[PDB]
């Protein structure tokens, strides 16, 4: 044999799939942006009316 | 400021000593105001505006 140099070939831009939380109840729930200056003024609590 | 001396022959008299008096003028310790706003409180811009 003729003794070539070895190297580490690391593909830092390619990732193995890993793990993920499904998030499907959050994906299917209603989403609401109540308004940040108003929520500060309200003390981080908001009220909505129910029907008569 | 000068002494007055009297007569024609002044050989017995001490001449007036010139005293170069100086008046100090100096800065005080700097005067400051401090306030803080947290990342909730900063959602309302009137806090910064009125405190400024």
């Amino acid at each position: 044999a003729n003794q070539l140099a070895k190297d580490l070939e690391i593909m830092f831009e390619n990732y193995v799939e890993g793990f993920e939380a499904a998030c499907v109840v959050s994906r299917n729930a209603k989403k609401f942006r109540p308004g940040d200056t108003a929520m500060q003024r309200a003390g981080d609590v908001l009220y909505r009316p129910q029907h008569y | 400021h000068m002494n007055i001396e009297e007569g024609l022959d002044l050989s017995s008299k001490t001449p007036t000593a010139l005293v170069q008096r100086l008046v100090p003028s100096v800065f005080k310790e700097p005067k400051n105001i401090l306030y803080t706003l947290d990342a909730r409180e900063m959602r309302d811009p009137e806090h910064k505006t009125e405190a400024g």
